[PDB]
């Protein structure tokens, strides 16, 4: 649907994160096509954001959400759980499917 | 007031204006006068304490914002919100 989860390695399939909680994760956002506009990993800096407070993208907040400790996940985003029409000038087209190499590291 | 509140909350004004609204000059609106209190130097020993402790992270956010408002080039923007996002993890309580 909006988002697509397809595990590159998995977790532990149990450790889910929950309200209130941060996720740490690397992460590499490309384009359809493959481009790479972001990583975390360019910065040797995990990222650490809270679910449920909208601070990402839909498609993070449905997507990190399904995603166990210790699981590399490729995320598929269309347009409607990313920037949509709209996108965002000189970053994301308008109308971007975008694909996230996610690593969810550990919750805190 | 105190300035970490006082960044806190137009820090993260600005970053929904941008981020959320797609709004550059509503973000600048925010950063402007936060910058510009700044410029007339501490007063309070908390003022000073914070100036000492994130002065410099928020020269080189305002000196990349100044770098974008010549180029347009949004890359020189995005290496603001990093120290400005670095910045108010820093000085959040
Ligand atoms: C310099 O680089 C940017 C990140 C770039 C922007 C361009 C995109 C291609 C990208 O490269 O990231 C990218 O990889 C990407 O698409 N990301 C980042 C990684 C998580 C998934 C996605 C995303 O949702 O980004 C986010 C996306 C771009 C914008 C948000 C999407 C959800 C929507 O509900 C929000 O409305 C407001 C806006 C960016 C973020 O993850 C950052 C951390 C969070 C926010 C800005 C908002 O949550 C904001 O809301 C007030 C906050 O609470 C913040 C913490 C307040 C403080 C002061 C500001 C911090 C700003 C940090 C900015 C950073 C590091
Ligand atoms: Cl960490
Ligand atoms: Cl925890
Ligand atoms: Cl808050
Ligand atoms: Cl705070
Ligand atoms: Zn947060
Ligand atoms: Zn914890
Ligand atoms: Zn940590
Ligand atoms: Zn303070
Ligand atoms: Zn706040
Ligand atoms: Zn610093
Ligand atoms: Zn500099
Ligand atoms: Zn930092």
């Amino acid at each position: 649907m909006g988002v697509q989860v397809e595990t590159i390695s998995p977790g532990d399939g149990r450790t889910f994160p929950k309200r209130g909680q941060t996720c740490v994760v690397h992460y590499t956002g490309m384009l359809e096509d493959g481009k790479k506009f972001d990583s975390s990993r360019d910065r040797n800096k995990p990222f650490k954001f809270m679910l449920g407070k909208q601070e990402v993208i839909r498609g993070w907040e449905e997507g990190v959400a399904q995603m166990s400790v210790g699981q590399r996940a490729k995320l598929t985003i269309s347009p409607d759980y990313a920037y949509g029409a709209t996108g965002h000038p000189g970053i994301i087209p308008p109308h971007a499917t975008l694909v996230f190499d996610v690593e969810l590291l550990k919750l805190e | 007031i105190l300035w970490h509140e006082m960044w806190h909350e137009g820090l993260e004004e600005a970053s929904r204006l941008y981020f959320g609204e797609r709004n550059v000059k509503g973000m600048f609106e925010v950063l402007e006068p936060l910058h510009a209190m700044m410029e007339r130097g501490p007063q309070t020993l908390k003022e000073t304490s914070f100036n000492q402790a994130y002065g410099r992270d928020l020269m080189e956010a305002q000196e990349w914002c100044r770098k974008y408002m010549k180029s347009g080039n949004v890359k020189d923007l995005l290496q603001a919100w990093d120290l400005y996002y670095h910045v108010f993890r820093r000085i959040s309580k």
